[PDB]
Parts: C-alpha cells; structure tokens; sequence
C-alpha cells in the first residue's frame, strides 16, 4: 500500500480490521469478472461512458502551437470525473453486503456523486459536510437532499472538507458492520488511493486508444488539474509506462504562492500523515493542517495522494500551479473559443496548457482533462 | 527502569489497581493543565496522560476534539507542552507523564528529536493514535534507544494475529480499547490479552466511578478522560476547574481498586 | 412543407426568397453524405452521441407495471436535445458561408445551445429574448454572453418568446445575406418544422437500435413531453411507421386548464397561423397571440409544431397533459429513485409514464425521452 | 371596385395615387375616424387601414408601437367595422383597404370576415403573411362579394414568382421598396403602388415618377405618436399629408 516512502495505513487500531476486510474484498472484486461486467454495464447506460476526446480546433488555432485535445468528463452523468469512482464503491458496498454509504464532499461534487449512485442502487446514503462548505454551496446541497440522501453538517475543527472527512471517518469506525465509506479522492489509507485510482483509470484507458485512433501517436503532454488528485491519477495512470509522455498537474495558486493564500500542496508542502497516508501536506511548522485557498473550492484538499507525491519525487510527473486569475482567463476563454463552460477546477488545467501550446510545434498534440462542467461555476465567476 | 513499570511494579506490590486520568494540554491553557496535573497527582493518579492536541484527531469524540480546538487556539504547541514537563519534573520527579499524540506533529518535530526531547523533559511513554505498529519501525527504534516507552492499542475487533503483533512491540502497558469506535464517555461495556505479560489498562467510554469500578475488576488500570475534560470545559469558568475535576478524580480513586466482599 | 393542412409558409413576400434558398440549401445538405459525415461528426466528439437507452430498475419495480427504459439525453453537452438542432443547423450555416447566426430564446436553453455551437464553430451569434424572459433568466443570459453572444433584449410587444421570435425573423430577412436564423423547435415555415424534426431525428434512430439490442423488440410506447415539439419529433419519426409502438406526447396543463394559464396547445389550442405555420395555437376571440403558462419555462410557446397537429388529427399520436404539481411529483421521485434529475419539461413525460406503466403489463416496454437535466430548475422546485 | 373607379379618375387627369396607412385605433378609434376624415380632406386617394394584431411580422418599429398602443386602446376587427361603417354614412366615395395579418381573418372566420368587409364598405386587403399559394379559400370568398386581394412584391421576388403574383393579383400591386420592414416596377396590368420607407415629400414625388402611385405609413404614424394627445394630431396628420400631395 506505498507508493515508494508515501501512502501506508495510519489509521487507530479500531479501524485496521475494517481495511484489511476491505482490501479483501476489493482484491476478490478486482479480478472478479462480473463485478467488472456490472460495472461497465453502468458506466455506460448511466454514466454515459465512453467519454470523447475532443479536438479543441479554435484553441489550437488561437494558441498558435500543439494540438488541444479536451478529454470530456464534462459530459459524464452529474458533470464531473467524480461519478466513475462513486459508481465503483458503491457497487463494492453492495457485493460487501453494505445497506448504507457514506461520503466527505468540499465543494459538493462528489457528495452529489455518492448520492446519485446510491439512489441509483437504493443505498441509504449520508454525506458529511463541513458547515463553511454548506454555506457557499446551497444548490449541491439542495440537489443531494433532492437525491435521498441526508446531510450532515461538520460544525468541528475548521468546519470545512478535512473535518468533514475526520466526521465520516469516524462514522465508518462506529458503523462498518454496515456501512461503507466512499472517499472522494486518491487518498486516505490503502486501499483507498489504489481503488479510487483504478475506478478512475478508465478516463486514461479511453483517452490512450481515442488519441492513437485520432492522431496515430501519443500525447506531448497530458495536463490534468490536482486537488486531491483522482482525475488526474485517472488519466495519467495508463500512460505511466509511455516514457516520451509528459504528465503535468496543476494545483491552485491562489493568488499567488508567494501570498500563502494557494492550494498548491506538492510545490508547497511537505511530507507528512493526513486520513490514512503519508503524503504532501499544507501544514504549520507544529505539523498542523492548513486551509487550502482557492477560487474553486474543489482543489481545497490540504492533502494530495501519495501517488502524487510519489510521482513527483521520481520525476515522472511535474507538478506546477496556475493563479485564480489565470483559471479565470481560461474559464472564459474555453467558453467563448468551444463553447464548452469547464468548472473552474478544470480551467487550471486549461490556464497551463495555453503557457504550453504556443511553445510546441504545431504536430505535438496537448491533451487536457476537462474533468467537470462549469455551470456549477458561473455565478462564481460572475462575482 | 521507566516510571511505567515502576508505577505498575508498585502497584502489584501493594494490590492496587492504576488510575490513569487523561487531560488535553493547554485546555484552557498551559497554567491551568499545570494546576491540574498537580491535583491529579494530589488526587492519586498513577500515570498522566498528556493530550497533545491536534488539528485533525481522527480517533477522538468530539469532548476531546473540542479540548483540542480549545488547546491549539491558546497557542499549544509540543515546545510549550514540553517546557509544561519541565516545570513538572522540578518538583515531581515520581508522576510517569504519558504523551498522547497524533503522528503528524511527532513527524514533522523530527522522529528522533522528538523522542529525544521526551527523554530529556521526562516524558516516560507515548501513545500514538494514528500509528500502527507496520508503520512504527521509526519511533519504536527511537524509543528504544532513549528509555521511552510506545504504548499500543488493542480493539476489540483486533485478531490473535494482531495482538500477537502488538504486543511484540509494545511498551509500558497496552491499551485496551473498550469499544469499537472513537473516545468519549459511553454507559455499557473478553481481554485478556495476555499474549503478553504486560499491564494491560482498559479506556474508552469510562464515564463514572461505578464503571471505574468495573473495570477495575478485570485490567491492571483504567482510563478516563472524555469524563475529566467534560469538567475542564464545564467550569465555565473559574480556575475553580481544579476542584470539580479534583473532587470528580477523588471519586475515580475510591472506585479503581479491588472490589471488598 | 405541409403536415395535412398544417404546416405550409404563412410568410411576407420578403421572406420567401430566404425560404426558397434554405429549402434548398437543407435538401441537398439532407442527402449529403459529406455533410452528414460532419454532423455526425461533431455530434460524436462535441455533444457526446450517442446518449445511453437506460433501463431504470428502480422506477419501473416502484410503479409495478411495463418496463420503463430512459432516452438520456439529459447527457448530451448543455444538458438537453436542443443541441442536436442547434449543431445541424449552425454546420448548414458554417457551411454555406454564412458569418452570423441568430436565434430567439424564452427560458434560455435554445439561446445556450445556439450560442455553444456558434462558439464551437467561430460563426457570430445574436440571440433575441424577450425583457420579461431576461429578467427571470439571469443565468442564461450570463451564459450565453460568456460564449461570446450578444443578446439583444425585446421590449416590444409581451416582452417574451413570442415577439423575440418576430424580431428574430425581422433580422433574418434583413440581413439574409451573412445570417442563418436558427430556429429552436419543429416550428415556422417550411421548411423549419421538417429540418429540425430531421436534426432531431438520431434520437429515435439510436433509441429504435438500442431497444432492439436491449430486449429484441420495439417499444410497446414511447413517451415524450410537448411544448413546440421537438424532442418528441425527434425520438416518434423513427417509429411512425412502425404500427405497434404507441407515440404519447404529453403537454403542460399548469394550474390546470380550467384556470386557463396554461400551455396545452394541442388538448385545447384551435387551429391558426402562428409564425409561418398553420398548426394548433393558443389565441384569443380576436385571433390574438396569448401567452401560455407553466411551471416550466420550456414549455411556454404558445404554438405547436404543425406535424404534432397532423399527428394528432390522424390519430397517429395521442396527446395528453399532465399539470405543475404532477411534474414536480415525478422531478422528485426519479432523483430520489434513479438519482437522475430531469428537466421541469422532462418530467411532463415521466409524470405520464408513472400513469401509465401500472396499466401495463410487466414484459411490456416503455420508453421515456428524457428531454434535458434539471439542474436549471433546482431553484425553481425549491420554490 | 371603388379601388378601381380610384385609379381610372386619377389616370384621366394624369395624376398619381396618394395611399396614406394608418393604424386603426392609435390612440383610439375616435380619433382614427377624424384622421380617415382629414386625410381625405387633404386628399388622399386611397386610405389603408392597420388591423392590430399582436404579432406584425412584417412591420418595423414605428409600426409595432401603433398596434400596440391600438391593441390597449380595445381596438377589435368588429370595432373597425363600425367605424368604417359610420364613415361610409357620409362618405360613400373614398376607397378603403383593410391591411391585416391572417389569423385575425381567420379566426374570425374566412367567409364571415369577407362578407362583413362588403357590407361595412371595406373594398381592397392586404394580407402581409399570406401568399398567394395559400391563399386560395380567401380568394375565393373575397371574389364572391368583390374585395380585392391586394399581394406584394419585393426587389428580391423572383421572376416565377413576380408572375404568379400577377396572375392572382387584384386591385393594385403592392411594391416593396426594400427587403426589410417597414424598374423594381413593371410590368402586367394592374396599377402599381410603391410602400416602405418613403418619409419626406422629396422622396415620395421621386417615387411617383415611377409607380402610379405612393404608400406612406411610418412617416404618418410617427406623427400621430409625437403629438401630445392634444390633436394637433388630426393638424399635424393633415399639414404633412396636404405636402405629400
Ligand atoms: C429539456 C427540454 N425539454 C423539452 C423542451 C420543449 O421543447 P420542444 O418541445 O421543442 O422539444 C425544452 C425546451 C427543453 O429544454
Ligand atoms: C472535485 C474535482 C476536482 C478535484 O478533485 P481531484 O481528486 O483532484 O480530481 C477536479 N475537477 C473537478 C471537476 C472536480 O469536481
Ligand atoms: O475516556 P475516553 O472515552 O475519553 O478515552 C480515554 C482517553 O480519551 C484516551 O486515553
Ligand atoms: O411607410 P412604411 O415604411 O411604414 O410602409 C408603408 C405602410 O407600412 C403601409 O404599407
Ligand atoms: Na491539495
Ligand atoms: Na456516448
Ligand atoms: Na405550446
């Protein structure tokens, strides 16, 4: 469960046997084909998968260099990556025999996810949500209570999305006869970064064949946006082996590093343990976890998967930042270029590859992951 | 020796059972923890448990977690907690003086300075919630090599295997987990534990002498802690603390010993 | 250009040169399969096509009766059919040198899809709404304008659909040279009602391939919600002459059509000429245009697509309504039960559906369109 | 047809028709009446009356507006009936043309609509949204009781469709000067009328050295739309047209 010295299982000797019966499981449900049957059968008459990858024709021109390709999670049922791991969990929790689900969520999307898996399967369903979060985001709160389930709101600690997952995490210690805890990102203690990575590869697995069927060679460069880090273990995790492939995730800088107002944890942070992993960490100099800051609260994890920072230790990935403002010029740029409105998450993605399209050739091929729709976004940006 | 085992030594001697009372430091503030370390003594505590508080204490109900929130917004920090050990130790050199940590803050500190430091102020144990034994290779050789003792935990839920596995590398005494779940004063309730010959202390839930009592019966010691801070935090406001907490650890000592027929 | 006795090109002399060049610029494009190529396309790698034929366990084991099978087009980018129009029609305008499009919008969702694929395809796009319909629709408005539309509001006449349409057309003909008018439903003159049927037609042809894939038979119904009529002609004309489907278009009764503020065009509208179409309309003792009445905007046109006219007289189709307080029961049961949040529109269908699947049997089928997602109207409902 | 005998006596003196339009019912029908009465006076050959209709897909600004000040004011087809009826009490001699969108007429009813149009005196229509294809059973009831059907032509109409025009053309032949809303002339028999744009005396002459006669609307109806109520109007109206001729 280590990704080189990152990821482990720190958790309270209560919660061990809970992950050595899910690590279990999930190891049996891995290699078992009818759970990889069932699971495609939704992801593709419910999620709406095969996601496209899109040849962002108008951007490449107005760039001035490498083909943009958009791969399009924008498009999956509920508008975000965040479905494709939901899905995968809750089908687990079933085959483990698991009546209720809970999830963490921030700034709503994978809360609203959890939900709409477990309606889709009639899971009882709880969502944790610290009460800062619930505050800014009334319309997700109100499509998860619309979905079935109930919201509990995280009034401790810092009352916003590292709370709300201590909450759930407790929860589950309390009630794993039960339940089952679907974390939101790469995360937390094994098995969680290897499943959630392997329910989001599926994004990389299409983008791999989509780009060759497309362009008959592989990507220049592969650009995801990092918060936690699923979409981009998602489609940077089968192309790991593609040695003359670049995998570049962008974290939010805020308004700038410099400030200290960012979510920038792998260019920020250092080592240390946060919900199960040893990883990147914003913290303070007593080892004490930091608010994130961003202008999307979607990349407002202080953490990031151990993969991630093992990938960037070994130089496999780099990992670079954009400011609020530069997400914004993109935001508004993919709009009025492709008419495709991303989530201000996904806009930093797209803010790094309009640094590096001009700077390549015109026959070297960007592709970004546009890993949500950004109406959620738009009375943000009106702001 | 460590003044664990010679407090348990003691106490085996004596027929007695250890009362070990668990406080957050710095709630409401380092003075005060002082004071009431000090009454805790008075009040014939065997063992002190430390809090050091943190920011995301995964395996705490929320009592604890609120002493934490308390604790770290009136500047506690590991130095200061330490200098709180220092002032301990130069007039009470007897009280063994558990800290109870989450592994961030020992990380981070720096595995061995950390250690070393405990060594120095005299801290004699540690319990590390988020800290398995397959990811305590680093602290267990440190606390080895400075005299410190690493206190596990066992939940109810853990396997023979487990134990087993705890057990080898536990110090001190071992941690009966009472309850599946997280701190807090519950009203309920085998182990028997012994893969090992260590003391073996039962915590989690304690909330009353009666219960006190009931677990005295059985293991080496018992903890409490959500029931004292629940004290701390009602008082509200007075430095009057010390004496709801004084008089409520009184109780506590009455009841924590075999029981007479 | 005629539907019976409806349809037709009830237009001035000065707009019949414009309809005599669209018709035939459609009816070569209609059988190029060039221009198909690239419809096809766009609709794969831009919109998402095909959308999933979704079989919704829950529902169907809820309400007892047929099999209720989902057209999901609420997956579709922007959320709903009308981009399949928009696309067809844009790609004939791209194509046939026009540099301007335009389009009248009332909730904004034809507006939205109109501005997207102008932006896709670098054409420039005005959209007319009505001052009335701006004001309850500040959301779309900042949509469009963030994919670079203009939107000109009209405070003339009722301030709404209808006399955006009027000057949309007023537009058109004065600037036919550089400027294709995107029409939003299967309305208008000749030969608008048959080009955006025929754009939306790839719902029926997917829905009829898939159902045979799924139960190796044609739907026993099909069920979709009327305000124009778009989305049912698209996903009916592939099975028209199929005898054995039943075609059941459902329109919004409001408070219910006794109070009158209510949009059932076909249930209680009369025959007129409405924007170039003889069709079904909603129109005072004087022939006056009224405006119609729902709790979803979409639903609003005071008219009806004449081929819905001429299904209705021959009895092909038959068209029913269901009111307010029945689509916001069916909004809320299928969130809660699929964890799929339909259109206020959408759920018109699902509304009827929930009627009729208990009078089925259990090995019959029903098809539902799904029309649109309903996250536009989670601040509706919660009203 | 009055229409007829209008352009025959006009053609004797070699002169050229004057066709003012007016919205009926802007600001209201009283006023309407006293302004066909003013008009005539001011000689007018020809008057056009606007039926409101909610939606005037062919009429620009100024237009719009009229109806929809004649729309607020009650202003009904029956209502325009009346009046038309209590000017021909007095006079039975100035032709007047209904210009109406189709569903009005058709919602009241084809033949109905036609036959009232006899009987009140109406004696030409302009259906702007009707074209001659569709418009086969309101030619027919229009032929029955005699009301000319009067079709327009744009710069832009084809020659096919200039023809057919032609061949279903009655009274006069209504010329669009501009593709928009509100040789280019030739060449069947009917009398041709020239619409759209005209605004000043200057340009109205310099269309009546072309067609046999001049349409001015908007230039007329601004007017009305300007004068403060006070009536002034019905002068206003009177001074501008008196100039036009
Ligand atoms: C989601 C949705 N469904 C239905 C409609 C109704 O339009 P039409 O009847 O033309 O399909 C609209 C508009 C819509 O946005
Ligand atoms: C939540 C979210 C993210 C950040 O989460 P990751 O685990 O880093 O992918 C990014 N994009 C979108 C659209 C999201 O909803
Ligand atoms: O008594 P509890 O429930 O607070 O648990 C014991 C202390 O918290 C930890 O030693
Ligand atoms: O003067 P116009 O441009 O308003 O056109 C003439 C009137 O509209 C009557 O047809
Ligand atoms: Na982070
Ligand atoms: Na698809
Ligand atoms: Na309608």
């Amino acid at each position: 469960g280590r990704f080189g010295k990152y990821g482990g299982q720190y958790v309270p000797e209560t919660l061990m046997p809970a992950l050595e019966e899910l690590e279990e499981a999930y190891e049996r449900a891995k290699n078992d084909p009818e759970f990889q049957a069932e699971l495609e059968y939704y992801l593709r008459d419910y999620v709406g998968r095969p996601t496209p990858l899109y040849f962002a024709e108008n951007l490449t021109k107005d760039l001035g260099g490498a083909k943009i390709y958009l791969k399009r999670e924008d498009l999956n049922h509920t508008g975000a990556h965040k479905i494709n791991n939901a899905l995968g969990q809750a089908l687990l929790a079933k085959r483990m025999g698991k009546k209720r689900v809970i999830a963490e969520t921030g700034a709503g999307q994978h809360g609203v996810a959890t939900a709409t898996v477990a309606a889709m399967f009639g899971l009882e369903c709880v969502v944790y949500m610290g009460a800062e979060d619930i505050e800014r985001q009334a319309l997700n709160v109100f499509r998860m209570k619309l979905l079935g389930a109930k919201v509990r709101p995280v009034t401790s600690g810092s009352r916003t999305l590292k709370d709300a997952i201590n909450e759930a995490m407790r929860d589950w210690v309390t009630n794993v006869e039960d339940t089952f805890y679907i974390i939101g990102s790469v995360v937390g203690p094994h098995p969680y970064p290897m499943m959630v990575r392997d329910f989001q590869s599926v994004i990389g697995e299409e983008a791999r064949q989509q780009i060759l069927e497309k362009e008959g060679r592989l990507p220049d460069a592969i650009v995801a946006c990092v918060g936690g880090g699923s979409n981009a273990m998602g489609i940077f995790h089968p192309f790991i082996d593609d040695e003359s492939v670049r995998l570049i995730g962008v974290e939010a800088a805020g308004k700038g590093i410099e400030t200290g107002k960012h979510a920038a944890t792998l260019s920020a942070g250092r080592p240390g343990v946060l919900h199960g992993a040893m990883t990147y960490l914003l913290q303070d100099e007593d080892g004490q976890i930091i608010e994130a800051h961003s202008i999307s609260a979607g990349l407002d994890y202080p953490g990031v998967g151990p993969e991630h920072a093992y990938l960037k230790d070994t130089g496999r990935a780099e990992y670079v930042s954009v400011t609020d403002d530069e997400a914004l010029e993109a935001f508004q740029l993919l709009s009025r270029t492709e008419g495709i409105i991303p989530a201000l998450e996904s806009s930093h993605a797209v803010a790094y590859a309009m640094k590096l399209a001009p700077e390549l050739s015109k026959d070297q091929i960007i592709v970004v992951n546009l890993s949500g729709r950004g109406d959620k976004d738009v009375n943000t940006v009106a702001r | 020796m460590n003044r664990i085992a010679e407090a348990f030594e003691e106490l085996k001697k004596k027929g007695e059972k250890a009362l070990i009372p668990f406080i957050t430091a710095g709630d409401p503030d380092l003075e005060t923890t002082l004071e009431l370390v000090r009454a805790l003594v008075e009040a014939g505590a065997d063992i002190i448990e430390l809090g050091i508080p943190f920011s995301d204490p995964l395996a705490d109900g929320p009592t604890i977690q609120r002493a934490s929130q308390r604790a770290l917004a009136s500047g506690t920090t590991l130095d200061k907690v330490f200098e709180m050990v220092r002032e301990l130790r130069e007039k009470n050199t007897d009280v063994p003086i558990v800290f109870l940590t989450y592994y961030n803050p020992i990380f981070r500190y720096g595995i061995e300075r950390f250690v070393k430091e405990c060594a120095e102020a005299g801290v004699d144990g540690l319990i590390v919630p988020d800290l398995p034994p397959e990811e305590a290779a680093d602290l267990a050789a440190a606390a080895e090599k400075y005299g410190v003792d690493l206190i596990f935990l066992v939940a109810p839920t853990s396997t023979d295997e487990r134990i087993k596995m705890i057990a080898k590398h536990a110090s001190g005494f071992v941690y009966c987990v009472s309850v599946t779940g997280v701190t807090g004063a519950r009203s309920e309730i085998s182990r028997i534990r012994k893969h090992t010959d260590l003391p073996i202390a039962v915590g989690f839930g304690i909330s009353t002498p009666e219960q006190a009592a009931e677990v005295a019966q059985v293991a080496d010691g018992v903890i409490v802690g959500s029931a004292i801070v629940k004290r701390i935090e009602e008082n509200q406001d007075e430095e009057d603390i010390v004496e709801e907490v004084r008089e409520f650890v009184r109780e506590l000592r009455e009841a924590v010993k075999l029981e007479h027929h």
